[PDB]
């Protein structure tokens, strides 16, 4: 916002939103991952207690 | 629909645009930044002269 457009600085902080975006996307579909394998080591765990 | 009518010094017409300041960008008429109609704008050294 120092020196550029208003508009292009738009643009450029829509392709900026967008990659820190979808650095979050990528996180959460990780952790469904692995939130999907621990339950199927705690329906385990109750099943051998 | 709405019409203005001015007169410039040459070279700053450049700075009438959605954001960027000047002289007569600052102290005179600014264009705001969600800009929807646009500018009409020729070479007048025939009449105001």
């Amino acid at each position: 916002f120092s020196r550029l457009d208003p508009p292009e600085a738009e643009v450029q902080i829509d392709r900026l939103i967008t990659g820190r975006l979808q650095s979050l996307q990528t996180y959460v579909t990780q952790q469904l991952i692995r939130a999907a394998e621990i339950r199927a080591s705690a329906n385990l765990a109750a099943t051998k207690m | 629909v709405y019409a203005d009518s001015f007169v410039i010094r040459g070279d700053e017409v450049r700075q009438i645009a959605p954001g960027q300041t000047g002289n007569i960008a600052d102290y005179n008429y600014k264009l705001p930044d969600d800009f929807t109609g646009c500018v009409i704008a020729w070479n007048s050294n025939k009449l105001d002269s």
